[PDB]
């Protein structure tokens, strides 16, 4: 019985990058060929693993993380990057084993008035740890005076909307991202490419 | 009482180094996006460097590898370290607090960086004696200094209306020169004494010159 | 990747007028634009962010608008202290911030004639061996003026330097200084030093002069 990639890649709605969704994939056969043979992905970058060999491989756990960011942020979904996404929204570890897949979704995620449903964290004191998820909406304190949950000077709501419009430059258009991480543990391997069924 | 106060600018030979500093008050620099932005004389604004509250730093292509932005949380101060300076880095440098989507709301006063092979020289101050009815004009000629800037006030700042301090002109010798003038009622020449205060910090020159008929 | 182009580069308008400045982005940004005002000798001052939101403390007469590639800043009832250079900025939530090249706004007002004064060199400077003679043109409009130096009626060329002030923030006027520089020796050779001023606010030119040693 196949791994449910269609449930991830083809979901009607994607999560905001700050509240990125994680789908645990186990006890199944994963045909990766429907992915790297698609041509409808503008990014397909693997790390610590070769594409075209995934159908020959097995793993303990697979995680499929998915979210929306704008196109020129896609390069921040990579190990060892910096910027507002890698720092404050979604962080890949240095020793990342997996694949990052992305594609332009301007026709799904842009609105005529600007889509304001997709958000990112803009204000945060420190960097996230790898695979950390922070969904706090606490008012951010930029000065010495406590905010007491009211927005004012030096007291900023930490999330901001992208405002995706179909007339944005391609670097500012919405892109759907799936991150596949491959967990090779001291346990049985419950996810296998078809050649290892 | 939110302020940013810069220091550390001045004259430096091409290929030399300089560190700028920006003491802040009314927000915490380690908790903010902070920027350096520069402005070459008579030109537009040019973003220089950005530091995140989380620690990441980012640089314009024209300075990457030579400039380093940093901070000191205990002194609530922002730094710019400049190495291998060239003539085209000459500019006034501003620090600014960045609310990235709400813009750059607080800026320092700015600090001039001149990279040049020319030696520093303090000014000579000469009176422009008044003529004396109605209204009289008098002032001070500040001659032969390098580099910019000079400050001139009148009567230690107690006199500001009628004052015109002209922008410096570069003379053929490579030195700057300017005049500061003020118009006053002709009668006050007998009532008020007039002293122009000239400060050229690069050469450590403080000069007070009384201007009499 | 984004360049911002402001237009026009220079503009003059009268008080109470309505003024419009344009910023064009090379690609679609989306309300991610800010406007700043820069007066001479000062840091830029944020007026508008997110293309249309007035920054707190900024007078209501400033307004902004636009989406995508085309933005405008508008001053509803222009005032003499609005003399400034105006800059747009791309509010990029990732590093490469970028600014427009600036739009210099100057205030138009009624003709005003200059008041002219001439200053002989001081005797302390003559001891030094050099002589500067200064002509001062005070509080005139418009900026264009001719200043001609005459030494014993010979027109002088190539030994004077001019400097003009930035437009004044209260009455929109300019002031100009012209400095004629000679050696002590050459200064001692002549008697009548004069400054002749032409300006549209003057029905005929104005000469101010002095005789060396009087
Ligand atoms: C996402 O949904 C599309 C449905 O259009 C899937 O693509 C189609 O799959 C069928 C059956 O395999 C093919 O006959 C079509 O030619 C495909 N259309 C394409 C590729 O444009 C797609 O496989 C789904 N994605 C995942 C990961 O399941």
């Amino acid at each position: 019985n196949l791994c449910p990639f269609g449930e991830v890649f083809n979901a009607t709605r994607f999560a905001s990058v700050y509240a990125w969704n994680r789908k645990r994939i186990s006890n199944c056969v994963a045909d990766y060929s429907v992915l790297y043979n698609s041509a409808s992905f503008s990014t397909f970058k693997c790390y610590g693993v070769s594409p075209t060999k995934l159908n020959d491989l097995c793993f303990t756990n697979v995680y499929a993380d998915s979210f929306v960011i704008r196109g020129d942020e896609v390069r921040q979904i990579a190990p060892g990057q910096t910027g507002k996404i890698a720092d404050y929204n979604y962080k890949l570890p240095d020793d990342f084993t997996g694949c990052v897949i992305a594609w332009n979704s301007n026709n799904l995620d842009s609105k005529v008035g600007g889509n304001y449903n997709y958000l990112y964290r803009l204000f945060r004191k420190s960097n996230l740890k790898p695979f950390e998820r922070d969904i706090s909406t606490e008012i951010y304190q930029a000065g010495s005076t406590p905010c007491n949950g009211v927005e004012g000077f030096n007291c900023y709501f930490p999330l901001q909307s992208y405002g995706f419009q179909p007339t944005n430059g391609v670097g500012y258009q919405p892109y759907r991202v799936v991150v596949l991480s491959f967990e090779l543990l001291h346990a049985p391997a419950t996810v296998c490419g078809p050649k290892k069924s | 009482e939110v302020q940013l106060v810069e220091s550390g600018g001045g004259l430096i030979q091409p290929g030399g180094s300089l560190r700028l500093s920006c003491a802040a008050s009314g927000f915490i620099v380690s908790r903010n996006y902070m920027n350096w932005v520069r402005q070459a004389p008579g030109k537009g604004l040019e973003w220089v460097a950005l530091i995140y509250s989380g620690g990441s730093t980012f640089y314009a292509d024209s300075v990457k590898g030579r400039f380093t932005i940093s901070r000191d949380n205990s002194k609530n101060t922002l730094y710019l370290q400049m190495n291998s300076l060239r003539a085209e880095d000459t500019a006034v440098y501003y620090c600014a607090r960045d609310l990235v989507v709400y813009g750059l709301d607080y800026w320092g006063q700015g600090t001039l960086v001149t990279v040049s092979s020319a030696s520093t020289k303090g000014p000579s101050v000469f009176p422009l004696a008044p003529s004396s009815g109605g209204t009289a004009a008098l002032g001070c000629l500040v001659k032969d200094y390098f580099p910019e800037p000079v400050t001139v006030s009148w009567n230690s700042g107690a006199l500001t209306s009628g004052v015109h301090t002209f922008p410096a002109v570069l003379q053929s010798s490579g030195l700057y020169s300017l005049s500061s003038v003020v118009t006053v009622p002709s009668s006050s020449l007998g009532t008020q004494t007039y002293i122009c205060n000239v400060n050229h910090k690069p050469s450590n020159t403080k000069v007070d010159k009384r201007v009499e008929p | 990747a984004i360049q911002l182009t402001q237009s026009p580069s220079s503009l003059s308008a009268s008080v109470g007028d309505r003024v419009t400045i344009t910023c064009r982005a090379s690609q679609g940004i989306s309300s991610h634009l800010a406007w700043y005002q820069q007066k001479p000798g000062k840091a830029p001052k944020l007026l508008i962010f997110a293309a249309s939101t007035l920054q707190s403390g900024v007078p209501s007469r400033f307004s902004g608008s636009g989406s995508g590639t085309d933005f405008t800043l508008t001053i509803s009832s222009l005032q003499p202290e609005d003399f400034a250079t105006y800059y747009c900025q791309h509010l990029n939530s990732n590093p490469p911030i970028t600014f427009g090249q600036g739009t210099r706004l100057e205030i138009k007002r009624t003709v005003a004639a200059p008041s002219v004064f001439i200053f002989p060199p001081s005797d302390e400077q003559l001891k030094s061996g050099t002589a500067s003679v200064v002509c001062l043109l005070n509080n005139f409009y418009p900026r264009e003026a001719k200043v001609q130096w005459k030494v014993d009626n010979a027109l002088q060329s190539g030994n004077s330097q001019e400097s003009v002030t930035e437009q004044d923030s209260k009455d929109s006027t300019y002031s100009l200084s012209s400095t004629l520089t000679l050696s002590k020796a050459d200064y001692e050779k002549h008697k009548v030093y004069a400054c002749e001023v032409t300006h549209q606010g003057l029905s005929s030119p104005v000469t101010k002069s002095f005789n060396r040693g009087e």
